Formats: structure tokens, C-alpha cells, sequence
RNA sequence: AGGUUGACCUCGGAUCAGGUAGGAGGACCCGCUGAACUUAAGCAUAUCAAUAAGCGGAGGAAAAGAAACCAACAGGGAUUGCCCUAGUAACGGCGAGUGAAGCGGCAACAGCUCAAAUUUGAAAGCUGGCUUCGGCCCGCGUUGUAAUUUGGAGAGGAUGCUUUGGGCGAGGCUCCUUCUGAGUUCCCUGGAACGGGACGCCACAGAGGGUGAGAGCCCCGUAUAGUUGGAAGCCAAGCCUGUGUAAAGCUCCUUCGACGAGUCGAGUAGUUUGGGAAUGCUGCUCAAAAUGGGAGGUAAAUUUCUUCUAAAGCUAAAUACCGGCCAGAGACCGAUAGCGCACAAGUAGAGUGAUCGAAAGAUGAAAAGCACUUUGAAAAGAGGGUUAAAUAGCACGUGAAAUUGUUGAAAGGGAAGCGCUUGUGACCAGACUUGCGCCCGGCGGAUCAUCCGGUGUUCUCACCGGUGCACUCCGCCGGGCUCAGGCCAG
RNA sequence: CGGGACCGAGGACCGCGCUCUGCAAGGAUGCUGGCGUAAUGGUCACCAGCGACCCGUCUUGAAACACGGACCAAGGAGUCAAGGUUUUGCGCGAGUGUUUGGGUGUAAAACCCGCACGCGUAAUGAAAGUGAACGUAGGUGAGAGCUUCGGCGCAUCAUCGAC
RNA sequence: CCCACCCAUACCCCGCCCUCAGGGUAGAAACGAUGCCCUGAGGAGUAGGCGGCCGUGGAGGUCAGUGACGAAGCCUAGGGCGUGAGCCCGGGUCGAACGGCCUCUAGUGCAGAUCUUGGUGGUAGUAGCAAAUACUUCAAUGAGAACUUGAAGGACCGAAGUGGGGAAAGGUUCCAUGUGAACAGCGGUUGGACAUGGGUUAGUCGAUCCUAAGCCAUAGGGAAGUUCCGUUUCAAAGGGGCAC
RNA sequence: AAACUUUCAACAACGGAUCUCUUGGUUCUGGCAUCGAUGAAGAACGCAGCGAAAUGCGAUAAGUAAUGUGAAUUGCAGAAUUCCGUGAAUCAUCGAAUCUUUGAACGCACAUUGCGCCCGCCGGUAUUCCGGCGGGCAUGCCUGUUCGAGCGUCAU
């Protein structure tokens, strides 16, 4: 199987700028470093977990946080793009643990956050004081706020005390019911609905 | 360039009773026309199967090889034998592998040409490195008008730890003529290995023989090779007692009585 | 070794910039050392030479030959000092063309030009020296 | 005066005041239009190919783009590109073949503007003209220019706190500029050292080139910190001042919460796609709705559910680049090669024309390119010169073969050429020239054996210093003897 | 018991032997002469005896026919890429593959990094789905090697079973 | 029917080359062990298969390699080695680079292709230089005169010309002076050749103006568009005069 | 025997292979974004003391100004340069200029150096004639100005 029926020789690309390319993008991300110093060269990424039943076991960084976490963390919409969050309007919050996930993330953010005022001879209450402005700090937000633990923990010990019982009649039994019930679910309310007639018919 | 032999009009004057049927150019007035084209037995014409830039020009090699490779030539390079069928002048060495104090090498010790210089003649690379100085020859070929002019051998590699001595010492063996320099944390096959031949002079210093260890403990998916032959003295095995009670008598000489 | 991006190792580029240069540049590279004197008394290795130089040829065969700078022939790259010609068959004087590099200056055409020259070499040389000292 | 005098609307004129478009380039990009050779035994489905040619339109990138998305999960979250998905799902005469996408990892990340609302206690908006630079006019516009709102919301309330404007600016970066280390030391060869030998020196510079032959130090440059002078921008630690007329954010809420039409969608036709049961586009006909509409890749009805919110619009980056400009390189080619072109090459030349389109590099280090004499009408020749060389003479480095002339040798009664083997003539490579070992005689010296001390070694073998006093060791010179020595033979 | 031709391989001893002071017994030595150079030997040209169709291609079974070749120099034709397959060498091994990318660099080199992913570790069925031990991972007959000499028995083959 | 004799690459014996096969070779005085020693057998070859070696351009390493006291190349009735492809040396010429060994790499090996480009033979001093009636004498010039000039003669075109002028086309070929080579299929002092200069004067001759056959703008309508139709149209397409 | 034909060798021819060279191609990589009605790309014609071409330039014509360097250019001729300097150069840089006839090409045309129109200025006796010079006159479209047309809608 090989697809050589066109004019292939017109349209191959070749890939000896590999080396050059990676020169021209190291040297972008200095130049963008060096611009945006002293802030971090990224931003601060939300923790979500992958679609479809193959991925969901494992998290990875996201767009950006919703607006109920950056509501739920005090940090308002207009600000938060200002001070390095990301944010994302079309992300919702369907189940309570990435949201408290997140908003953990975003109150862990703000208090390593370090805000320098506006005019450096007025600052205000929400800025970081000049006593306060020096530390050691991180230049990138991936590295820093990255995602720790992208799968569960596969190994556990547990005493032989509290072992689990088990479902009743066996997991592989369990599973076969469970099959059966979904693919009976209309047939039973079919008949049910037979026999509540017939009853109301000849009660 | 794809185009070359290709850019000409030219058609065959077919079968006939004169001439071969090779495509020839159209038109009068100049001695291109009706010359042969587009073959590659002609003059001005399109070479066979022309190169192309999609031609494979890098290999992939398992890193696990390379890795494997490293090891082989640095062992290889403390062999003094190998060092000498090399042909590395290390007659006056003191001892292989050399190594030199980094009190010597560090800061701003070997920053001068002459200072190091004067430390490889002091610890003995004087002259391997006379050596490369004696031995520079113009090229044979068209290297030359490509250029590749001088051809001379390799002298010795000095190896060092960029955290604990510096990098100014690089600076300092540049301009020696056949002097290398290396870090310990980054070694080249192609540089402890030239033209596939084992046995480089090296240079250590001690900040990279003490780091070498954790070198080779850094490598992730890599362990020192076990050989499979553990001991490599052939006589020794043939000749020890162990063989040698067991075999039978000689059912002859190394040469023969002819009979008859 | 060079290191700059912009510094060229070409056979090639080189020959063509050397055998195109034009006349300034020209001047440049038809430049010649100085006497042991001179050199000390201005602190200066190499000058351009120019008509009205004292030389002195230290190779070839009109060597330790001197004579006054009578022409800068830059078109093919050499100069002619008096007195240092041949005859033609016809019997007539013909100047021989030597490169300024293999004569030495003993005694420089000075003007205010020149001094300037001299002058911002010399300083550039002793700052250099202090700086690297 | 009313048969008059005007206000609008629409349509015109002007070398009116001020502007703009065209063509070139087109490698890459956005569309339109659109083959055939080819591959299918042939061949109207198909394939080549949604390609070549043709046409229109931009930029340094274009385009796309902030969901009428993917999904079906514990849900992801604008666009673009790379890897993978995957030669997979799927499409396909009589089969040759074709062929995506979601997720996942990465590069790069950036969000927004309108229409649909009454400012109605005040068109608050704007082009142009004249300015004394304060403004004043001719107008546009209510058939709607500002402020406010865009679904992530918002509008109205409640509520108590927060937020803001200007002006300097040390210092840093980008770009042209001045300047940078060391032998022309001695000897030999050579026309000329840049070659060989010796003695040095510089090196954050031993890249490259030139100079009469292979030059780190003769020259230009090369490395690194800097150092002169100049211009225009950007970044920027900090520092002075106005403060709330106004705007802005957060929190909560009874209520309100406008959201794009010949458009969506349906039928039909053509075309296209993996989507010939599930694709997109266009033409004709029909032609909507308000928790409505689109989608959920098998047609339909009923009941649910999940996701977005079309028919208006803008936006950097990661991506492409056989065009243009600047630059650096190569296990590339070395004048029939490499671009058609290394040269006054897209030139000379051909064709009515569209177009077609070559051949052709090298004296010498330096013209020193042959003075003068002589012979010829001249071209030239001979002497004599230049040069290191004319066996380099502007037919010019080297100078093969085919082919030709002279000289020398040979053969030849309708072919030569070739193989085996002698001979003749011509011309040659080897081999040999004496070595080794004894016995005498004559010389010239004690690196004879032993012992002592030191040193090194393989730890019992050696070297070094003293000792030999010449029946011992080492060379030389004359003889004599034995052996081995070249070719052809008996 | 004579007469003649061609040949002399090997290179201390070893062995078989015999006619046994030695030898003709597992391969030539001894004596002598001339010359010591073009004399032997070699190359080239030519004569002489004998021998000897012009190459390549095509065709079929083969010849013949036919086609190409005036001569010389230089050029001139199974290459590269992708995808399979068998074999060889190498590394690691139920794992393996750094090089899409990131870090680093004396800068297209070299060195370092890991998430995902590909292949393999499980198959079968159109699909829904299900999914590999009765036994020292079984019995019998062979089978290299080992053995305490009774047997244990690799790879592999044939056959009967099990999942 | 008999006797002897001739000779094949066949058969016998011997030497040597290669291939295959069977043995030997370490308390190594021990070896390009990828070596060496002993023994036996065999030897044609198309399509086809496999192995080893020779050569060319370039790359890494190495030979402290060769070289202006002469690299590479070329010629050679001069030699040596190899079965061979080839390798090495001597002599002559010449002038600036090149080679051996191990790996790496390829635009790597020619007698053919009515092969490409370039050059050169025999044919061969050959075919031929025979249409348009035709030339001759003296003098001059010149190195040289059938084909230059002057004179002297002889002829031809024969007014639908071998005359005198134009249109198209050419472009300086026109005129003067000078001239080596090349060209004028013989020669050349001559030339439409070569070199340096000079020469074309208009109110009245043409063009310029008019319209013919015809072609192209504009209005307007087609066409995705490059553009097509349209030339009097379904156009507000303009002139004159007078005014207390 | 010579000549002739052929072979062998030396030298000389013919021819331009081989070797060495390379201000040139070819391929890759990095950087940059900049044509035109303020008249482009392209074409034609001219310009040097002595050039035909290539190169450069436009009647300011192998060029002008400005900045910088600092003593040339060269084939010949002719001049240098106060060298202690407003300064050579076929020099570099380049911000000011010049920029013929054309060409999208723009008064109408063009196979014509053809034919006009508008407004100024100058000269020749010149209110009239003649000549020269300068500035203008394309199309589509936008905003605005001004002059208009139409019972199209009205007021009066």
C-alpha cells in the first residue's frame, strides 16, 4: 500500500531547519523572557481531567479557569488576565472536586503572588509592600504549577481487617446484571405498563 | 536543480536512413540546433537518475549504542598500547590515564595560551602536541577549492568539569593547534574515537575523574555492560592447571614427518 | 578561529572582495611596515603608503634597494620606487612594480593627515594596552 | 405679488475644493475555472485530479479564528502547525485504487466590536473652509451621529468599600563609527622563500586571503574585552505633583432580559467528498419558528436527553515560501561538468511571429610582448636579445589520440592482422666482482677473567667507576688453509 | 646382463628395512672443464614450418538472412525515496524506540530529559460479547548432552489428551 | 589374413597452480592460529547463483609520508612483479601539488546504442570550376596584371534594352582618399570588401488634410473574468442671438 | 635498387584530451519586508577629450550637491596638490537634487516627432500679424461646494 499515484515529488517536504528552528525558538523565548520579566513567561493553567472513557483516568492542564472559580477564589474577571491566570468563559463546573480543585490552585497562586504598585511612590492596600517585594521567585508557571499527580496512585496497602466484602454474587455477575437491566430497561416497563392496563381494565 | 537539462525544445526527427532518434533541438542559426537533448549520454543534457535533497543523510542510532560506544573508547583509552597504535607520542607520559591537578586548570590558571602551553609540556603532551605542529599538510583533491585546505593529526583531549573548573581553560587550549577540550558531563564518541579507532590521549583533570562516577550514574536506561568473557588473559585460562590436568596427550607436533 | 556570524572563511568571497576592492579599500590593503625608528618614535606598526614615501625593498630581487615612492599603481596592486626600473629592449626605462609588502618605510610624506593618523593609532594602541594590561 | 414666493425629494453639469483605482511582481497565499497523457486487458463509473494550463485578488506572511464545536466522558473548550490517531472508520466497474476526524503529546497562545433599547432635562457625534489657533462658519445627520449593552451577559434596584490623571527619569538595549599581538634574525637551494635548517616571539587571534613557490609574527583581516563620535527609537529602577465634577470594579436581588429571513430548512439538478444509507457548494421551486433553532454520521413517528446559539464583523503568535534583498555554509560540480550563461549571455544568430537560442576561461612572477643588423614588396625568416624557461612569442600553461611530414630500419608474386616454436639483426634487465672461519707474523689500544662499590632489573642477570700490565681481550695489515660463492656444460 | 630418453619434488634426526665397519633403506650427489660476459636469459622487428572466418545483436532448435560498426578523444545507461519480506551483525530484553518537542552546547555536531504514542506482551466473533493450568504446564515413541550408570532427558518431530 | 609403425587436451608417471576434504599445532622456546605443517581427491561451460580481489572521485584517522635538489599529467623498440584486472621502477618532457594503509561514501570502470559533442582520414589533387556569341595590341601603375586604367581595334544588348528613372524592400551599399590579411569557388594593383572622412537644403514634390473597403473609443447591454457586442443607440451627448 | 604501400622508432606537425587552477554554478541554513499616477517594471534615444559593447548616468547626462576618507586616475593625451588642505579619486557613504521620448500612460492621436484647446510671460514696426517660453486640459468613483432640471411630494 503505497500512495505515489500523484504528483508526490512537487509537495515533499524535507526538515534540515530542525536545528535552526529550535536556535529561532529558543531565541524567541529569551527575547519574550527578557521582555516580560520579572513575570512569569507563562500562565497559570486550570487542572481538568482528559474526555472519553480511554483518558479520564488521567488530568492535564486546561485553557483556563470558569468564572465560578475565579468567583468562588476572589479574584475578579477583569483582574485575573492582568496578574497571569487565564481565564475560560465556555469551561463549566459540573462536580464539586475540580472546582474546589482549582480554586485551591488559584488561593495557592494568590498568596505566592507579588504585586507591585502602579506608581511606585503610591502604593495602594491591595499591592505587595517594598519590604515584602524581594524573594526568590519562578519564571515559569508550568514547571512551578504543574500537574503533580496526573494519575491515581496505583498501589495501596491495607490491612487484612478491613478488607472489602465484595459484592454480592461476584463482580462478574454484577456486571452481566448490570448488562442485562440496560438492555431490558423498556421490556420491563413495557410489560408494566401492560399490566398496570390490564389491572385497571378488570380491577 | 531540477530543471537542468530540461529547459530546451527539442523533438526526434524520427526513423530514417541518417541519423539516431535522440530528441534534437529545434529552430536554425546557431550550432544548438538540431544537437541532441534531454539524454544522458548528451552533451547539455539531464543526468541519470538525478540526486535529490530526500536522499537519507542521518542515521539513527540507539542511544543505549552510543552510550555502550562511550564506554568502549573511554576504556579504550586508558590502554597505553592502544594510545601508541593510535599514534599518540605519549613516550614521556608519566602515566595513563593522565591526570592533573585542577588547582592548575581552574579560574583563571590556563586562560593564556602560553600558560597552558607550559602545562602540557610540564605534564608531557609536549610532544604529541609538537606532533600535530610538525605534521600539517596540504590537501590532496578539491577539497582544497571546497574548503578543506590542511589536514593534520589529533592531539590530546582535555577533559574537565565546567562547575568546579571553570571554562576558561577552553579559551586558553583553543588557539594550541590539535588541542581539544571537552566537558565530563558530555563527551563525544566522535572526538574519544577519530576516524573509528580507539585510543585517544586524554587529559583528565580531578574534579572530572571525581565526577565521572556520577556521570555514568546520571544515565537513565543505561548500565555499565556485562562482558561475557570475564577473563580476557587467553593464556592464563589454556595454561592454568584446571584445563590443562584434564586434557588429553598431544597426537602430534606443530609440524609433520612426511611419510612417505 | 573566527567566531563571528559575519566574518566569512570563503576562498571564494575573499578572492572576489581582495581582486574587486575598490581604490579606498585598495589603499588599505596596499599598506606597508615602518622602520625599526619609525616604529619607535611613533609607536605605530603599519601605515598605507602613498607617493613621496622613502623606502627601503627587503625582498625579491631589488632588495635592499631605496628610493622615493614615485607612484601607488592600484590598479594592479604595486608601487614604483626611483631608480628602481628596467630597461626595455628599445633601451628605455620601464618602472618595476613591487607589493608595498615587501619594502619598509623609512621616512614617512608628512601632513596634517598623516599626523592624524598617526596620532589616533598611536593612542588607540597605548589604550588598548592599558586596558588589556 | 399667489399665473407669486419658497421648502424637500430625485436626477444631472463643472479643467469646481480635496482624494482614490488601474500596471508590475505573483516562490508562498485567497477564490474561480478546468483537462488530457497516465492507471484500470481495451474502455463511457473511476484514476491521474478537485492537478497542469487559463482568470480575478492580497501581504510579509496570507488564510483561519474566539463554537449554531467536539463529545457521551469523572466531560473537554478560539484558530493554526508538528507527532500520533491511521493506511484506520469509510468509499470503489469487471477493482485498479482512494481515504479523513474526535481524543492524546507538543510548538504558540489573546481576546473582542456591532444590529436589535428613548440622551429626550436639551446630537452630547462628525467631514470640510477660514483662522488672530481662542474659535467662527458651510454643512452631514433624527429614514439616527455619540455615550451605554453583546449572552461570558446585561438593564433596573439595594449596599458598603475599593480604583483612576499628568510630568521627569538614573540606567539598559538596538544601529553606524576611531583603535588593537608577535621575526621580514642567521645559513643553504632558488629567478623570487612563503621551502629546508637554527634561534626566538605572540596566541580569548594557528579562520580566510594577498604577497615573485606550503607565511600565526610582511600586509589586510581574525579573537576578546572594551574604547572614540553621532542619530533615532524602545524598555525601565525610582521620583515629583491633581484628586473625584465625573467615570470604574466587587457583592446580592422581586422584576425585566430586545439576540441577524428569500435566511434556515425541504424537494430537485449538477458538482464534490472517505461521508455512491451519514459530506460540502451552487442553481430552480417551496419557504419557517419562538425555550425556538442547528447538531448528536441508517430512513420515519412518539417521548426524552446532551451540547451549542447560524444567517453581521475585527484580531498577534506558533505555519508556508523555486519571487526580491542581505549573509553564512557544504563528504556537491570543476569549463562536453556545474544554471542556457565562470567571458560585452538571455548576448551573437535564426524565425513574419508566438518563440528558439549557442560557441567561447588559463603567456609570463613581472611585458621584461624581441632593441639593433641582415634578407624579402609584404607576411615573415635568420642572427642577436628578454626571461629561470620562448622546449611560454598575444596561433601563447601542460600538450594525449585519430591523422600528417622528414629521417633511420624492415617487409611486399591477387589482403594484412593473430597463436605455437626456432633463427637472424637491433636493444636490454639481472647475476658476478668475493665473504665467513681457522693458523702464523707485524702493528695500534686497554670497554680481557676475577674482585670491590653504586645503580637498574626479569631478583639473577646486567650497566657504570676502580683493578688487567699484555701467553689475556678488540680492530687493522700481510701471507697460507678449508668451506660457500655466477653462467653453460662433460 | 646390456643400450637410450625425460625427470631430481623434499631439506637436521626420527620410519620401514637390508647384503649390517656400512647401504641403492621415508625424493641427487660426487668429480671436472670453459667462460665470467650480453656467453645464458629477456624485449622488439622480420623471415620460416604448422595453426587460425569479423566483431556485437537477433532468431529459432540451430545456421543462414538481417541490423550496427570510416577513425580517435571525452561523455554515456538497474539509481534514489517510501513500504514489505528473508538472512547477517549489534544493543537491550517482556519489554523496546533519546532526536514531534524540551534542556544544553566549543552551535545544523555532540551530550542530557520525560509525558504521551507505535510495535510486542491475548485471542476469537459479522456483532453484542466472552476470553486461555485436572495433572511437578499432561501421556506415549524418538532425540543432543549429562548421569549417582538406576535414569534425567534441550531443541525438534509424530501421535493422544487438556484449556 | 598377418607383422611393424604414426599420433588426441584420451590413459600412465613426475612437477607446479587453485578448489574441496581429512588430520596436527599452549602449564605456549609463542602465532599476520584470519598463521604454519602433513595427506588424499578433483579441474570444460551459455542462462543463472555465490565469493574474493583490482581500479576512479570525495570524507575521517594514520604513515612526525613524498615534493621547486621538481608534485600531478604525458611519451617511451627500457625493465620488475601479478594467472589476471593491474601495481612498481628507469629515461625524456613538465611545472604545484600528491600518495600508501584501515574504515566511510558515490554522478565509480565502455567497442558498439543508424549513441552525444568535438576533432581527423581514404576517396583525392579526384568530380568538377562547359547556359547568357569575344576578345586583341601598345603604354602606364605595381613585387606581381587575361579579368586595373588610358588610347587603339573587334563585337554584344537593339528602345517589351545589358538604356534613362521610380514603388515595395534594403540602409549608407552613394562620393573622395588609402589598404596587410580575410571575401570576390582563377588572379587581383581592382571591389557593393576593409580603414578614415564627406555627402540628402522645399509655403509650390510628397507626407501632413479628406473619405472608401474597414477598424477602434463613448451610451448601454452581456460575460466568473481576461473582455464581447455596440458606432446612432431606450444618452439631459448644444450652438447662435437679444436685453436700461 | 628506388618510388609506392604497410610496420616500428625519434623529432616536427594537426588537434585540444589529461593534470592542476577557479571573482562561477548547485544545494542547504539564518535574517529582512521595501514597487507604482509624488508616474513603476519594461522599451527607445542620447551622455566620456579620445568607446562600438558591457558598466554607470540623463541635456546638471561614465554625472551635481552633502557626509566621510585622505593623495590619486591611468591605454594615451592634458592638467594636478599651495602637501600642512572647503581637498585627488573610474573612492566609499548617501538624507539634497537633476531625471530626454515613452510605457498602467493621462488633451485627441501615433505605421504621423501629426492636429488641438485654455491661461499667463517675452521678443520682433504691431489693438489685429509672426515667433518663442512657462503652467495646464484622460477615465471611473468618494466627500464637499456651486449652478441647474423635473406637478415627483408639498406649503404659500
Amino acid at each position: 500500500n503505497n500512495h505515489f499515484r500523484k504528483h508526490w515529488q512537487r509537495r515533499v517536504r524535507c526538515h534540515f531547519d530542525q536545528p535552526g528552528k529550535k536556535v529561532t525558538r529558543r531565541l524567541a523565548r529569551r527575547a519574550k523572557a527578557a521582555a516580560l520579566a520579572p513575570r512569569p513567561v507563562d500562565k497559570l493553567r486550570p487542572i481538568v481531567r482528559c474526555p472519553t472513557v480511554k483518558y479520564n483516568r488521567r488530568t492535564r492542564l486546561g485553557r483556563g479557569f470558569t468564572l465560578e472559580e475565579l468567583k468562588a477564589a476572589g479574584i475578579p474577571r477583569l483582574l485575573a488576565p492582568t496578574i497571569g491566570i487565564a481565564v475560560d468563559h465556555r469551561r463549566k463546573n459540573l462536580s464539586e472536586e475540580s472546582l474546589a480543585a482549582n480554586v485551591q490552585r488559584l488561593k495557592d497562586y494568590k498568596a505566592r503572588l507579588i504585586l507591585f504598585p502602579r506608581k511606585s511612590n503610591k502604593p495602594k492596600k491591595a499591592d505587595t509592600p517594598k519590604d515584602q517585594q524581594t524573594a526568590e521567585t519562578t519564571t515559569s508557571l508550568r514547571t512551578s504549577f504543574g500537574v503533580e499527580q496526573p494519575l491515581a496512585p496505583g498501589f495501596t496497602e491495607i490491612s487484612k481487617s478491613e478488607i472489602p466484602a465484595g459484592i454480592e454474587g461476584g463482580a462478574y455477575r454484577a456486571l452481566r446484571k448490570a448488562r442485562s437491566d440496560a438492555r431490558l430497561v423498556g421490556v420491563r416497563e413495557k410489560r408494566a405498563k401492560e399490566k398496570a392496563e390490564a389491572e385497571a381494565n378488570k380491577k | 536543480s531540477e530543471k537542468a537539462g530540461h529547459q530546451t525544445s527539442a523533438e526526434s526527427w524520427g526513423t530514417g536512413r541518417a541519423v539516431a532518434r535522440i530528441p534534437r533541438v529545434s529552430g536554425g542559426g546557431t550550432h544548438r540546433a538540431g544537437q541532441g537533448a534531454f539524454g544522458n549520454m548528451c552533451r547539455s543534457g539531464r543526468m541519470f537518475a538525478p540526486t535529490k535533497i530526500w536522499r537519507k543523510w542521518h542515521v539513527k542510532i540507539n542511544q543505549g549504542q552510543k552510550r555502550f560506544a562511550t564506554a568502549s573508547a573511554l576504556a579504550a583509552s586508558a590502554v597505553a598500547p592502544l594510545l601508541m597504535a593510535r599514534g599518540h607520542q605519549v613516550s614521556t607520559v608519566p602515566e595513563v590515564p593522565l591526570v592533573v591537578d585542577s588547582a592548575a586548570v581552574a579560574g583563571d590558571a590556563v586562560a593564556k595560551t602560553a600558560a597552558a602551553y607550559k602545562l602540557l609540556k610540564a605534564i608531557g603532551a609536549g610532544p604529541d602536541v609538537e606532533k600535530v605542529k610538525k605534521s600539517k599538510k596540504l590537501r590532496a583533491g578539491k577539497g582544497k577549492m571546497r574548503g578543506r585546505r590542511h589536514r593534520q593529526r589529533r592531539g590530546p583531549l582535555i577533559v574537565y568539569s565546567p562547575e568546579h573548573d571553570g571554562k576558561e581553560l577552553v579559551k586558553g587550549f583553543r588557539n594550541i593547534p590539535g588541542v581539544e577540550t571537552c566537558p565530563v558531563d558530555a563527551l563525544n564518541l566522535l572526538q574519544l574515537a577519530p576516524g573509528g579507532h580507539l585510543g585517544r590521549f586524554i587529559v583528565w583533570t580531578s574534579a572530572a575523574i571525581k565526577q565521572l562516577d556520577a556521570v555514568y550514574e546520571s544515565k537513565k536506561g543505561f548500565f555499565l555492560p556485562a562482558n561475557i568473557v570475564s577473563q580476557a588473559d587467553l593464556s592464563r585460562l589454556i595454561n592454568s592447571t584446571e584445563i590443562q590436568s584434564v586434557l588429553r596427550a598431544p597426537k602430534g607436533e606443530a609440524r609433520t614427518k612426511r611419510a612417505c | 578561529m573566527k567566531v563571528r556570524p559575519t566574518v566569512s572563511s570563503s576562498r571564494r568571497k575573499a578572492r572576489k572582495a581582495h581582486f574587486s576592492a575598490p581604490s579606498s579599500v585598495r589603499r588599505v590593503i596596499m599598506s606597508a611596515p615602518l622602520s625599526k625608528e619609525l616604529r619607535e618614535k611613533y609607536n605605530v606598526r603599519s601605515i598605507p603608503i602613498r607617493k613621496g614615501d622613502e623606502v627601503q625593498i627587503v625582498r625579491g630581487a631589488h632588495k635592499d634597494k631605496e628610493g622615493k615612492v614615485t607612484s601607488v599603481y592600484r590598479l594592479k596592486y604595486v608601487i614604483h620606487v626611483e631608480r628602481v626600473t628596467r630597461e626595455k629592449a628599445t633601451g628605455q626605462t620601464v618602472p618595476i612594480g613591487i607589493h608595498p609588502s615587501n619594502v619598509v618605510i623609512t621616512k614617512l610624506h608628512l601632513d596634517k593627515d598623516r599626523e592624524n593618523i598617526l596620532a589616533r593609532i598611536k593612542a588607540g594602541r597605548e589604550q588598548v594596552a592599558k586596558a588589556k594590561g
